[PDB]
């Protein structure tokens, strides 16, 4: 468990967090192995670690999606531990935020949800909120259960629960970036 | 003295393959690594996470170093359909 400072990312994609090669190696990390993230107010995450030649030593290079799970901002300080002990998902549970899908067109699941998985290495865990791309527009959905709990790799086989009426956002669920 | 891969490899349950490799030896060594490890060719594919990259459909004959795959790199199996 080391604690490094957070920066911008230059890789969007929400499974990603970036480091050092020798920040890796220090951490005996290897690009691809999932890693255990903690931030502010008892939040965490699991990531893929990626090596990134352009990353100081001393920082972690963080998407926003990330961030806002971890309750962090640029310039704050989370910790990074290995997780290799992440099983695939059983089955997922999750649910639209309401404010997220006004007035959305097409299919929740084909055009927005599915494709954020399909083909897709997606660690995921409990009270994860993500954003997806898919339609012209920002859906994002909350992780509200998964089966194992809390943590799970969304594989192939996984069973995606999507049903169900729109959450709330809750007042640390805004949008910190 | 020679660069050398460390590559570790998820199966479908869980556990880790790892094993070194010559950065400049030919992919297939890893492909026969994984076969020979319960996980043939035909059935298995051997994936990266970011970018994604079916790693078993890249070209055989082309070194570790010029599939990127140097010097550390985690990757995963998965089963065919």
């Amino acid at each position: 468990p080391n604690r490094l400072i957070v920066d911008e990312a230059i890789n969007e994609d929400n499974s990603v967090v970036s480091l050092s090669q020798p920040k890796m190696d220090e951490l005996q990390l290897f690009r691809g192995d999932t890693v255990l993230l903690k931030g502010k107010k008892r939040r965490e995450a699991v990531c893929i670690v990626l090596s990134d030649d352009t990353c100081s030593d001393e920082k972690i290079r963080m998407n926003r999606v990330v961030r806002n799970n971890l309750r962090v901002r640029l310039g704050d300080v989370i910790s990074i531990q290995p997780c290799p002990d992440v099983k695939y998902g059983k089955r997922i549970h999750v649910l639209p935020i309401d404010d997220t899908v006004e007035g959305i067109t097409g299919n929740l699941f084909e055009v927005y949800l599915k494709p954020y998985f399909l083909e897709a290495y997606r660690p995921i865990r409990k009270g994860d909120i993500f954003l997806v791309r898919g339609g012209m527009r920002a859906v994002e959905f909350k992780v509200v259960e998964t089966d194992p709990s809390p943590y799970c790799i969304v594989a192939p086989d996984t069973v995606i629960h999507c049903e169900g009426e729109p959450i709330k956002r809750e007042d640390e669920e805004e949008s910190l970036n | 003295m020679e660069p050398v891969s460390k590559l570790r490899i998820r199966t479908p349950s869980g556990e880790f393959l790892e094993r070194r490799f010559l950065a400049s030896n030919k992919l297939q060594i890893v492909f026969d690594f994984v076969a020979s490890k319960g996980f043939p060719w035909d059935e298995y594919k051997l994936l990266s996470t970011f970018p994604r990259r079916d790693v078993t459909q890249l070209d055989p004959n082309k070194s570790l170093l010029e599939v990127k795959l140097f010097p550390q790199e985690t990757l995963f199996l998965e089963a065919k359909e």
